[PDB]
RNA sequence: CGCGGGGUUAAGGUGCCGGAGUGGACGCUCAUCAGACACCACAAAAGGCGUUAGUACAUCUUGACAGCAGGACGGUGGCCAUGGAAGUCGGAAUCCGCUAAGGACUGUGUAACAACUCACCUGCCGAAUGUACUAGCCCUGAAAAUGGAUGGCGCUCAAGCGU
RNA sequence: ACGAGAUUCCCACUGUCCCUAUCUACUAUCUAGCGAAACCACAGCCAAGGGAACGGGCUUGGCAAAAUCAGCGGGGAA
RNA sequence: GGGAUAACUGGCUUGUGGCGGCCAAGCGUAGCGACGUCGCUUCGGCUCUUCCUAUCAUACCGAAGCAGAAUUCGGUAAGCGUUGGAUUGUUCACCCACUAAUAGGGAAAGCUGGGGACCGUCGUGAGACAGGUUAGUCCCUACUGAUGAACUCGUCGCAAUGGUAAUUCAGCUUAGUACGAGAGGAACCGCUGAUUCAGAUAAUUGGUUUUUGCGGUUGUCCGACCGGGCAGUGCCGCGAAGCUACCAUCUGCUGGAUAAUGGCUGAACGCCUCUAAGUCAGAAUCCAUGCCAGAACGCGACGAUACUACCCGCACGUUGUAGACGUAUAAGAAUAGGCUCCGGCCUCGUAUCCUAGCAGGCGAUUCCUCCGCCGGCCUCGAAGUGGCCGUCGGUAAUUCGCGUAUUGCAAUUUAGACACGCGCGGGAUCAAAUCCUUUGCAGACGACUUAGAUGUGCGAAAGGGUCCUGUAAGCAGUAGAGUAGCCUUGUUGUUACGAUCUGCUGAGGGUAAGCCCUCCUUCGCCUAGAUUUC
């Protein structure tokens, strides 16, 4: 096996943490580097090829591609880092009044029996002419923070989960001088933010989740068997993994109603299969369609994050033809894209003609 | 053959980020900045703009 | 060599572990894992355009060593041999003139010449040089395989070496 | 000609293998009750040094944080 | 038969033979004598992890009639790899290929095939003996994973340290170009795949079936039908879901410094020199980033903190401190130079500041000097403070008056700072976690992701969808082979049974248990009870 992951211990957090933003310099313009999405499963495209130099030019190709839910995040706060001989180091965060209550339920264990009173103070701090400290704050990060980033939380109401307790994290703000991005931050707050913004079609994204568990397991299967390194029994799977170079290839807006269709088919049809993706639901949201496939099981967590370096090759800045997308169902050996294509296929049923 | 941390490998792909990838990620970045930026604009101590105090160790106690 | 108190020493030490000197004098040495007392083996009449002291011989205002500007000529393409061979593919002799000096030629070169260069000589410059050995210290003088050892940190006009 | 005799060759088959994957039952696991034995100077991290190619306790370094659960087989003359 | 002896090697080993003569600096005062030259010639297989380089390949360099192509010799380099068969005829055991290549060793090791020694007797030109005796010594730790008390619980992070990852080949273009008499025949830039390795994933394809889901069928049984039991899952076909497969799919990333070597300026050494001072480039090398873990005694930001006592003021502690007693003092930079007030100054911090008073009293005389607390305005973020102004309080720079005794001739001159705790009197707040039930993104057990307080809630049914199987039970049609009665001949006589076929019927059955949806689709449950916490 390979020593680069040796402690093949369980992940310590189940979301997965970026641990690396791509290098900041004042000349861009202001962007965010990161965001959230719910895994929902795999369908089959097919795509007209465009690769000069390939035996699959002029052609088309199928290929697998897994989606992700994409609800738009809420920016709920705003925090700066300074450089010290130590490290990053934070000096302050600034919270935006009237948080939801999911990103409440994260701050608590038991939600039910509590006495709902977090950042109960810190409203007051806006709202009573301690508006002084919240930009007293906010003047601190501007004139010594280096680094600035947003807290934003996902929506898992429009997410067919039954988990209520929505998911925090920080996304970097590059590009920019800190006085810029702090007006920034600032004025996305209480704001949905949409996947579209942050990334777009045909770019080239690097995905961290934690892998689907396997227990404990022997030699064979968990060091692949024909000491530090000589190969044992332990836990197999659930390990953090920053997967690179994975190429969007569409982004659904959920409210088109026509998500799957294409300038090649006609068909007004969303992403979601026949019947539901299988163990998950329906995609009523944004989703990010990406090539292959990903680390996590479905309904995980996924924190979608851009390259930290310009691409060096022509998968990259290629654009991408879709000319069909597949809906048939997952639960079974499906040959339906529609409700209506299965009737008309079938004819009429003998429940057909008893209701009607 | 060469190595992925050869150096004539890594001046190739020097040039390629500067004159093919760099122009295309520019172009991409001021659409998508101009997104964001769309949905954004949708006495002293008195005020907090001079900025005070908040509210183991590094020195000995004396 | 009984149980205790005080004083002084031996071997060994005084940069910190560690009690006592970052003590004093004059020198030597820079090692791409120096050396800090093993001095036996590797190891020799051994390799070093490292550095210091010394011995012997030799050249020098009659101008020494280095350099720069010039000469480097004539008999004569000496004899044999060779398709060709003139100082310079080869064999053997290797003399004389003009000389300040210049090999019947030290290398480059031509098919053969030509041409360049060296030896050697002169002018300019100006004071000290050359060769071969000896003795110190330094580099190399052969090493495998878990990560480790002047006891450790570390030490360079030393905290190394000699008195 | 005969032989549960041996060998070679030919046809056929096979998870023996390329190269593994899946499934079932009893265990392994946790609980209630019951409940031993082998063995035991005292202990238990590594490296270099400890003239008798001998170290586990000495030297001098690396170090070094309570209490636990499961897996294993590395160590304990001629 | 007796004597000495347990046995060997440990800075061991490696690439260049011995003998004789000639030459030979020296030592020496004949003898030793190197380099050269001449003369004569038990064994095999199996392995995993790591290390070494004495490098087979891949990277980069120096040289060679090296035109091109292919090479050969050498240098730095261990980053990365180093195969599949035969062993079935003969031998010094070694052929067949594939490949970029099919390098050598150490840790010296276990499995598997090949291939005993003493007396006794009878004899010794020599052996024989079924004659006797006999040795054959489940725990700790290491590693891999999982929990964890203390710091109130939780959320979001930092990154010391440890590990580290990619590899080789081919094809297109350059190009039938450079080069070449011909035959032949490259490379940089650019583009596309594949091998090995690594990390993931289940759309699709294949495999697997206790879904015992549907169907078929054997034997036996429930009296027959229907519906079923048993044959430790009877056998057969399909079979979702789940798990998996270079049998499937996806992805594998960039800066600095160097080695060999090639250079620039330039002494040594009046030429010269890549080196001495200075300096440029340069390998798959080294170090980091990207990547994995997170110190359970490393740190930061934020949220809410019920009591206890959270904050503030002062009152003390028969409270703890690797150790107050003026715990006083900010330029930066050079050392073959620097500072300045621009006059000058610099070995020298043996300097500057502060420094008197019942442990520091009281009252004056006299003074605007110094110290402190509070506010207002600002400034200090590398582990966060100081300045300015104002109020109030204290204040020998000069000089006095009153007081000190008795602690008895010394006995730490109990005196500082931080932290902790006990008390008042002022302000402020009314919290969580765990057990439990539940979830399966998780799982040996713990742990983990979830949900439980009125809700887009949870649970049980039901309806619909999507999949699996393959056309249910029953009824009916002379469609129907065949088996039999009625009367008398039937050229079309009738009546019953009748396997099978057809229609109702892509029907019936199953469907989350780790599939999907619910407009009031129906029914029910709810603000608990127990422990702990600053």
């Amino acid at each position: 096996g390979s020593l680069a992951f040796l402690p093949r211990k369980r992940a310590a957090r189940h979301r997965g943490r970026v641990k690396s933003f791509p290098k900041d310099d004042p000349k861009k313009p202001v962007h965010l580097t990161a965001a959230m999405g719910y895994k929902a499963g795999m369908t089959t495209i097919v795509r007209d090829l465009d690769r000069p130099g390939a035996k699959a030019h002029k052609k088309e190709v199928v290929e697998a591609v897994t989606i992700i839910d994409c609800p738009p995040m809420v920016v709920v706060g705003l925090v700066g880092y300074i450089e010290t001989p130590r490290g990053l180091r934070s000096l302050t965060t600034v919270w935006a009044e009237h948080l939801s209550d999911e990103v409440k339920r994260r701050f608590y264990k038991n939600w039910y029996k509590s006495k709902k009173k977090a950042f109960t103070k810190y409203a007051k701090k806006y709202a009573e002419n301690n508006g002084a400290s919240i930009t007293r704050e906010l003047e601190r990060i501007k004139k010594y923070c280096t680094v600035v980033r947003v807290l934003a939380h996902t929506q898992i109401r429009k997410t067919p989960l039954k988990q209520k307790k929505a998911h925090l994290m920080e996304i970097q703000i590059n590009g920019g001088s800190v006085a810029d991005k702090v007006e920034f931050g600032r004025s996305l707050f209480e704001k949905p933010v949409t996947i579209d913004t942050i990334f777009e079609k045909d770019e080239m994204i690097d995905v961290i989740a934690v892998t689907k568990g396997h227990g404990f397991v022997g030699v064979t299967a968990r060091w692949g068997t024909k000491q530090w390194t000589v190969a044992r029994a332990g836990q197999m799977g659930y390990h953090h993994r920053t997967s690179v170079n994975h190429k969007i290839y569409r982004i659904g807006k959920g409210d088109d109603e026509a998500n799957a269709s294409t300038e090649t088919d006609l068909t007004k049809k969303k992403i979601t299969p026949m019947g539901g993706f299988v163990r998950y639901g329906e995609v009523n949201n944004d989703y990010v369609m990406i090539k292959g496939s990903v680390p996590g099981v479905k309904k995980r967590i996924m924190t979608l994050r851009k390259s930290l370096f310009t691409h060096t090759s022509r998968k990259a800045l290629e654009k991408v033809e879709l000319k069909w997308i597949d809906t048939s169902s997952e639960f079974g050996h499906g040959a339906f894209q529609t409700a209506a294509e299965k009737k008309q296929f079938m004819g009429t049923l003998k429940k057909d003609l008893q209701t009607s | 053959a060469k190595s992925a941390r050869a150096s004539r490998i890594k001046e190739n792909h020097q040039r390629f980020k500067k004159n093919i990838a760099g122009p295309v990620e520019a172009a991409r970045l001021e659409r998508l900045s101009a997104k964001l930026m769309a949905i954004a604009q949708a006495s002293g101590v008195k005020s907090g703009k001079s900025i005070g105090r908040k509210d183991s160790s590094i020195v000995f106690p004396m």
